[PDB]
RNA sequence: CUUGAGUCUCGUAGAGGGGGGUAGAAUUCCAGGUGUAGCGGUGAAAUGCGUAGAGAUCUGGAGGAAUACCGGUGGCGAAGGCGGCCCCCUGGACGAAGACUGACGCUCAGGUGCGAAAGCGUGGGGAGCAAACAGGAUUAGAUACCCUGGUAGUCCACGCCGUAAACGAUGUCGACUUGGAGGUUGUGCCCUUGAGGCGUGGCUUCCGGAGCUAACGCGUUAAGUCGACCGCCUGGGGAGUACGGCCGCAAGGUUAAAACUCAAAUGAAUUGACGGGGGCCCGCACAAGCGGUGGAGCAUGUGGUUUAAUUCGAUGCAACGCGA
């Protein structure tokens, strides 16, 4: 067997527990947009590869056609409701 | 009929249908139920499901007699011997 | 004469046989209650049971069959074959020393006897089963298969049959020729503990040497090496048939051809083919995740419609944004 891919820690905070999250809410290779999505939701709110990955995917996967101003900020509400 | 909470369960475990009686220690039957004819008949009989449902039928046929411990003296081997035994024991009885 | 053969003396093991009773497990109905919607089964129902009390329970009976464990790589028997317990009668085998006889032997055509199962005949017996036969459905139709009953038979006595893949597909008797691994049953020496350690017989299972064999294999229980006598074979089919004889209660058996036809039939082994009795391993093949196509409008391609033509080829994966 082989281990899971090792990703460099999120440069902005130098922490590994945030890069994996921003890579899956990402769409179509648009990482640059991803920070515009989640950092606005994060910087302004103020085996380990099975259950954390699956549960956190469920959070991202319900923001496609909810029909409001912008799901960019709706997911901020969703995580605010979650938190 | 006697409310003794005792007796034996003569399991007439035949291949096609296992038709268990509830007789006392003396040797007189209390209440009866059957697997075949009692909700299903065919060549698809002789299954552990049939033995289990026969066990629950034989239980509910004598659940009103005030009996809570019935021994098992099985006559011959039948399909789903463990299924009927487990189903009968699940009814709250002592062998 | 005594080495073969036998007689004797003493023990051992054995489903060897014939009888005689003997007991339970299971077996069905009745004798009763306990019980009322079931019992029953296949490809599927159904046929047959039952609510008139049906199954099971315990209770006693009835009666027949057969003796689960032991149980076996076991045993005994000429073979067929023999399996609960116990008695009576009985047969054979083997071992230890000794005595006795004194070649009394081996094999045997003919002959005689025994001889599974089925069957037959005569009387019984019949608990289960089970050719036949009887219900249902079959299946392409069903007189399939099946299930439900079921009679002969199966069991006993006597008589007949006299046949089997009656097979180790290996006649009987004797002698000789390396080993290894067992089992069963005696017995000698020494452990005088029970086995024991070492012999030594008989039976028996399996490897394998030489040898033999076409090969497979056999291999001291030979299919080796020999000797005695017997039986048998002579291409396949016709055919173990016809005819005759003998035998049998018909039932059939035994002995046993020919015409005709074919150029094979056959044994053993080799390769590799279905081989619907297997495993193992690997792979975005599955598991996880990601993104999608099948909905629509156009682009192109493919089949189909018409037209003179809609040029031809490509047309599962390995044609269809292909030749172009």
């Amino acid at each position: 067997v082989i281990g899971q891919r090792k990703i460099l820690p999120d440069p902005k905070f130098g922490s590994e527990l945030l890069a994996k999250f921003v890579n899956i809410l990402m769409v179509d290779g648009k990482k640059s947009t991803a920070e515009s999505i989640v950092y606005s939701a994060l910087e302004t709110l103020a085996r380990p590869v099975r259950r954390n990955a699956l549960a956190m995917r469920w959070i991202v996967e319900a923001a496609r056609k909810r029909g409001d101003k912008s799901m960019a900020l709706r997911l901020a509400n969703e995580l605010s409701d979650a938190a | 009929r006697k409310q003794v909470s005792d007796g034996v369960a003569h399991i007439h475990a035949s291949f096609n249908n296992t038709i268990v009686t509830i007789t006392d220690r003396q040797g007189n039957a209390l209440g009866w139920a059957t697997a075949g004819g009692s909700g299903f008949r065919g060549s698809r009989k002789s299954t552990p499901f049939a033995a289990q449902v026969a066990a629950e039928r034989c239980a509910d046929a004598v659940k009103e007699y005030g009996i809570k411990n019935l021994e098992v003296m099985v006559k011959g081997p039948g399909p789903g011997r463990e299924s009927t035994i487990r189903a009968l024991n699940a009814a709250g009885f002592r062998i």
